RNA sequence: AAACUUUCAACAACGGAUCUCUUGGUUCUCGCAUCGAUGAAGAACGCAGCGAAAUGCGAUACGUAAUGUGAAUUGCAGAAUUCCGUGAAUCAUCGAAUCUUUGAACGCACAUUGCGCCCCUUGGUAUUCCAGGGGGCAUGCCUGUUUGAGCGUCAUUU
RNA sequence: CGUGGAGGUCAGUGACGAAGCCUAGACCGUAAGGUCGGGUCGAACGGCCUCUAGUGCAGAUCUUGGUGGUAGUAGCAAAUAUUCAAAUGAGAACUUUGAAGACUGAAGUGGGGAAAGGUUCCACGUCAACAGCAGUUGGACGUGGGUUAGUCGAUCCUAAGAGAUGGGGAAGCUCCGUUUCAAAGGCCUGAUUUUAUGCAGGCCACCAUCGAAAGGGAAUCCGGUUAAGAUUCCGGAACCUGG
RNA sequence: AUAUUGGCGAGAGACCGAUAGCGAACAAGUACAGUGAUGGAAAGAUGAAAAGAACUUUGAAAAGAGAGUGAAAAAGUACGUGAAAUUGUUGAAAGGGAAGGGCAUUUGAUCAGACA
């Protein structure tokens, strides 16, 4: 949550068949947002996690509580 | 006695099929016989008990008591009556589980289909 | 047959301070180390294990079978025996019991029953029934589960629905003269059934 | 294993014989079927003989 | 480790999951018999062999 | 309440593909709520419905194809009858019924007579 | 040194998990599995090892397809759909 | 005389015999003929509102469609619209689908979530670079198709 | 004499208590054994005539399980060493913290990795079992959190090796061979401006592939930041490869 | 017409009755051992129904003591019966380097029958 409050990062658990490309686009397409980069990692339980930085125009935090969570 | 060839009087197989039997089959095993009253009425002896049905425990300790079948607990092979219950030490209450075969039907919840069942066993209805 | 033996146990030989039945090998599992094959080890094979090719059935001399069944028949007269052998005949007309041939044709249990009663059966049918008991053994759960005394055996000549009338009544067995079964003529090798013969039947004997 | 005044028997159970042992437990269950399957032929094969 | 295949990363993860205790509601079902997780695994007691 | 089977099968081709899109949105939204609540069984019946949709989007397009191919030598193996591998290469009635010329000439000539004894 | 010291050096797999049967029986250097026999065409069986077999024969598994073949058979391999009735 | 040792008893311990049970195992018998390149058996990994397993399923994941039944499911929470009804159900039946990663396993590899080729399509200012979406490319052999080879060899040119 | 099971019989006994177990109580038998009382107990069981066998235990270094005397015994003695006090807690020789006494002595008991483990990491909760005293502590238990890369590895390369392929052996699983008595392939554009790619040159004869987280190898750094991640994030500043 | 320790579906038994019967009546080819080929267990029973003990009290707790449930807690998720070895308390007795045994009787404890 601090990534979102501090970093402008949207953390998503993501499909393991998906790459940085497919993640970036299918975020762009699903939330109407512009993305900087997509650092990812495989959680120790078998789920890809996505660190996702939006560009300076979007305040991820505002996005976060407009998608639903907070 | 079993004069057929596709029926078994073997005690093992019997008790398996009882206990393992699926829900759809259980409905039929959980039958109650109609009341002397309801019997001359629909011209019919027994019937697969169902929910919003009315009943008289004509056996057991709960003899005489009567009510609406709250739920049929196929899983537990037992029926529950809304009105016949246990008040625990902590005063909270809990359902007793009556067996269909020890009940008697008093008023039949009726359906298009309940009707058809009754009509099919050679019954009649008022 | 393959049982006792689904192991791999070799002995351990002498000298390891322990007895020398073969022993399960390997490790990590309790079973590991224990006795095999031994007719005295747990999970052994059993000594001289039963076979299918036992002599089950017996060849009896065809002619004795007769002399037997015959003898069996002669005693179902003989008052004393029929009496001695169970069978409340304490007070039936005459031995042998000969009923009408009309019996052979009676077609409803309920009918037959009270016919048989009139002929004197009653006390005997009642003697069964008063006697269904739970098989003492384990046939109690090998579908040999109940048990009860033997009733009258009604021999007929032509079956015109008698057998299906008397089927459901407990103790009463039926038989056409042309057969006649030594297992029913002296059940348990005890001489003197309670036989009730239709006349047409009776007359077929010679 | 020669002893007493018996005959000399020649019983051939030295191969692995316990393996090839045909009990005809089904003597009955073959008659029946044979009967059952003769009847179906009469039936099938029209008013013809067997 | 500390540089393993996904193939192993994976087994390791499945491994992790099964290492939980019997969810205490299963115990309360009808006819339940399972008292405890009889299949549990501890890292310094039994090794899983890749 | 869920969606239904027949109610879909009349819904239009891209009415149908549309509903799927909106179901997947429902799901998305739900999976958010799921983690912010001690329970959400509701989810079970929306993901159940997506199935039904896809199921019917498939059924229709399939016997769309199944028919254009209906009535010609060669149609996709997955529209072909499954039966059994061996069944699927047993001789066809015809190539089995196949008698020789010389043969039928005799079958015809001397066929099995329905005779009978008695008199 | 042939005991508890020489076991010190044990930390090098002879087998990894075999792809065909997932068993940790895949001989790395010898590149075959010691149980199933991958990558051989046939699966490895032996008649002197039956408990071996019994640990793998059809039925030990999911039977993903084979389950239903007796049913499918039971009704003569029914191409088609079912109609409708009453009640 | 205690204590202690020993013996009998009562009660209580330890242990799990015995008695009685049995959805199991064994043996007999009858009937029947159906795995797979239309991807089998087997593997792995995942799938539930709350599951680790057994069972079941396959990113449509304890299931979708269909048909029969005619009201449950049940440990809790639940929808509630589902009750004179295209309709409850962890039901039965099953003819329709979905069916990850693999396996004879088939583009090549594989102690690698490793590495290419082709067609269609979409975005990036692109026949050619990158990315997303679909559909493809193993081997032996048979019938045929088409394109070819050899002074093996026939004819035909002027 | 006695046991499991079968045929017959006693219309046998029994929830008003069958079976079983206890019983320095009673009785019958030379004995094997049989019968009763009482206590415990909960669904079955017995007499007589016959039938049947996986039919009687003290041993077999017998099998499996269970249990003793040994015995509160042997023992818990290697690796210099501990101490005062507070805090917490039902509980403190043993946990937290402050003090003091010491050690390892940079060939470390320091600071990191390779193999191997797999979550042990970190937080919170927490003592039934475990840590051969203890336990308020732990690598334990319950519960959550945590592993971010164009440049760091894999990936690519080839080594010893491994091993398909045309083939050659072998009844056959399969053995031999690796460029091998093999018709073994793909690149640059031009020819297109029907049009998409047929052919117009020429080369090129290399004939798989696997095989190195220490060999070969394109390219990154410093400061900051976390309960737990960093040459992977933040910040600033670069560099390589492709287009 | 023959075969059939496999497969799908059935009916059976003078069979075994949880140390037996298939190794497995149970989440058994499981858990666990081995580098591997392989090896491979133990483990069924509260009651009719959880009515699975509110509440009070001692305790840090586990628990104990009351209460309560039930036909029975002499059924309390250590759960039907609950043998033996072996153990605690209680009662009785004997014991100068074992103990047990045989015949006989004293003494103590205990008991049948029998009379009318
Ligand atoms: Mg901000
Ligand atoms: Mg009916
Ligand atoms: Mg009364
Ligand atoms: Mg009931
Ligand atoms: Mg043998
Ligand atoms: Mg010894
Ligand atoms: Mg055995
Ligand atoms: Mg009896
Ligand atoms: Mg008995
Ligand atoms: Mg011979
Ligand atoms: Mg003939
Ligand atoms: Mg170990
Ligand atoms: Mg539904
Ligand atoms: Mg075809
Ligand atoms: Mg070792
Ligand atoms: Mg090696
Ligand atoms: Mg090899
Ligand atoms: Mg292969
Ligand atoms: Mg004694
Ligand atoms: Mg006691
Ligand atoms: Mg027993
Ligand atoms: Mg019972
Ligand atoms: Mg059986
Ligand atoms: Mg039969
Ligand atoms: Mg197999
Ligand atoms: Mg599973
Ligand atoms: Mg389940
Ligand atoms: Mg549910
Ligand atoms: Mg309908
Ligand atoms: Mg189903
Ligand atoms: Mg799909
Ligand atoms: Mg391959
Ligand atoms: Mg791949
Ligand atoms: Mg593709
Ligand atoms: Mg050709
Ligand atoms: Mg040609
Ligand atoms: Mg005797
Ligand atoms: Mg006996
Ligand atoms: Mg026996
Ligand atoms: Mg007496
Ligand atoms: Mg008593
Ligand atoms: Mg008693
Ligand atoms: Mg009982
Ligand atoms: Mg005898
Ligand atoms: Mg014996
Ligand atoms: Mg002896
Ligand atoms: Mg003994
Ligand atoms: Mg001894
Ligand atoms: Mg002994
Ligand atoms: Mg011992
Ligand atoms: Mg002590
Ligand atoms: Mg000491
Ligand atoms: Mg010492
Ligand atoms: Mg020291
Ligand atoms: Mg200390
Ligand atoms: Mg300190
Ligand atoms: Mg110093
Ligand atoms: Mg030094
Ligand atoms: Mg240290
Ligand atoms: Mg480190
Ligand atoms: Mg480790
Ligand atoms: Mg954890
Ligand atoms: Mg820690
Ligand atoms: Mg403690
Ligand atoms: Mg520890
Ligand atoms: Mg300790
Ligand atoms: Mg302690
Ligand atoms: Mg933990
Ligand atoms: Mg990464
Ligand atoms: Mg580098
Ligand atoms: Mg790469
Ligand atoms: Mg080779
Ligand atoms: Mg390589
Ligand atoms: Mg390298
Ligand atoms: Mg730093
Ligand atoms: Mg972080
Ligand atoms: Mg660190
Ligand atoms: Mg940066
Ligand atoms: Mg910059
Ligand atoms: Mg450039
Ligand atoms: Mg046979
Ligand atoms: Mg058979
Ligand atoms: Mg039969
Ligand atoms: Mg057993
Ligand atoms: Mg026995
Ligand atoms: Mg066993
Ligand atoms: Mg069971
Ligand atoms: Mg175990
Ligand atoms: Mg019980
Ligand atoms: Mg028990
Ligand atoms: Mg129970
Ligand atoms: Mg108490
Ligand atoms: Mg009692
Ligand atoms: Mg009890
Ligand atoms: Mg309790
Ligand atoms: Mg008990
Ligand atoms: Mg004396
Ligand atoms: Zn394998």
């Amino acid at each position: 949550m601090k990534k979102v409050e501090d970093g402008n990062i949207l953390v998503f658990q993501v499909s393991m068949k998906a790459n940085k490309y497919q993640i970036k686009k299918a975020v762009k397409e699903l939330y109407e947002v512009d993305v900087l980069k997509v650092n990812t990692l495989v959680r120790p339980n078998g789920t890809k996690k996505a660190y996702v930085r939006l560009t300076a125009d979007y305040d991820a935090l505002d996005i976060a509580n407009r998608i639903g969570y907070i | 006695a079993k004069q057929s060839l596709d029926v078994s009087s073997d005690r093992r197989k019997a008790r398996k099929a009882y206990f393992t039997a699926p829900s759809s089959q259980r409905r039929v095993l959980l039958s109650a016989p109609l009341s002397k009253e309801l019997r001359a009425q629909y011209g019919i002896k027994a019937l697969p008990i169902r929910r919003d049905d009315e009943v008289l425990v004509v056996r057991g300790s709960k003899k005489g008591q009567e009510g609406k079948i709250s739920s049929v607990y196929r899983l537990k092979f037992a029926v529950q009556v809304d009105k016949v219950t246990k008040e625990k030490v902590n005063g909270a209450s809990v359902p007793i589980n009556l067996h269909p075969s020890k009940l008697v039907i008093t008023k039949l919840h009726l359906d298009k289909d309940r009707k058809a069942l009754i009509q099919r066993k050679g019954g009649k209805l008022e | 047959e393959k049982a006792g033996h689904q192991t791999s146990a070799e002995s351990w030989g002498t000298g390891r301070a322990v007895a020398r039945i073969p022993r399960v090998g390997g490790g990590g599992t309790g079973r590991s180390g224990q006795g095999a094959f031994g007719n005295m080890c747990r999970g052994g094979r059993m000594f001289a294990p039963t076979k299918t090719w036992r002599k089950w059935n017996v060849k009896v001399n065809h002619n004795e079978k007769r002399y037997a069944t015959a003898s069996a028949i002669a005693a179902t007269a003989v008052a004393s025996l029929v009496l001695a052998r169970g069978h409340r005949v304490e007070k039936i007309p005459e031995i042998p019991l000969v009923v009408s041939t009309d019996l052979e044709s009676i077609q409803k249990t309920k009918e037959a029953v009270a016919a048989l009663k009139a002929v004197g059966a009653h006390s005997d049918l009642l003697k069964v029934l008063k006697s269904k008991k739970l098989r003492a053994g384990k046939g109690k759960y090998r579908n040999r589960r109940w048990t009860q005394r033997r009733g009258p055996l009604v021999v007929y000549a032509e079956d015109n629905g008698i057998v299906k009338a008397l089927r459901n009544v407990p103790g009463v067995e039926t038989a056409n003269v042309a057969s006649l079964n030594l297992l029913q003529l002296a059940p348990g090798a005890h001489l003197g059934r309670f036989v009730i013969w239709t006349e047409a039947a009776f007359t077929k004997l010679d | 294993a020669i002893s007493k005044n018996l005959p000399i028997l020649k019983n051939h159970f030295r191969k692995h014989w316990q393996e090839r042992v045909k009990v005809h437990f089904d003597q009955a269950g073959k008659k029946v079927s044979r009967r059952n399957a003769r009847a179906t032929r009469a039936a099938k094969i029209a008013p013809r003989p067997l | 480790a500390a540089q393993k295949s996904f193939r192993i990363k994976q087994k390791m993860a499945k491994a992790k999951k099964q290492n939980r205790p019997l969810p205490q509601w299963i115990r309360l079902r009808t006819n339940n018999t399972i008292r405890y997780n009889a299949k549990r695994r501890n890292w310094r007691r039994t090794k899983m062999n890749i | 309440a869920g969606v239904k089977a027949y109610e879909l099968r009349t819904k239009s081709k891209e009415q149908l593909a549309s509903q799927l899109v909106d179901l997947k949105k429902e799901l998305a939204e739900l999976k958010v709520q799921k983690l912010s609540r001690p329970s959400l069984p509701k989810i079970k019946t929306v993901r159940k419905s997506i199935a039904c949709v896809l199921t019917v989007i498939n059924e229709q397009q399939r016997e769309a194809v199944r028919q254009l191919y209906k009535g010609k030598k060669y149609q996709p193996k997955d529209l072909r009858a499954k039966k059994t591998r061996a069944l699927r290469r047993a001789l066809t009635k015809f190539e089995a019924s196949q008698v020789t010329e010389k043969q039928r000439k005799k079958q015809i000539a001397f066929p099995q007579r329905k005779y009978a004894i008695k008199a | 040194g042939k005991g508890t010291p020489s076991f010190g050096k044990r930390h090098n797999k002879s087998h990894t998990l075999c792809n065909r049967c997932g068993r940790r029986s895949f001989h790395v250097q010898k590149k075959t599995c010691s149980s199933c026999g991958y990558p051989a065409a046939k699966t490895r069986s032996y008649n002197w090892g039956a408990k071996a077999k019994r640990r793998h024969t059809t039925g030990t598994g999911r039977m993903r397809y084979l389950k239903h073949v007796s049913r499918r058979f039971k009704n003569g391999f029914q191409t088609g759909s079912a109609s409708k009735a009453s009640a």
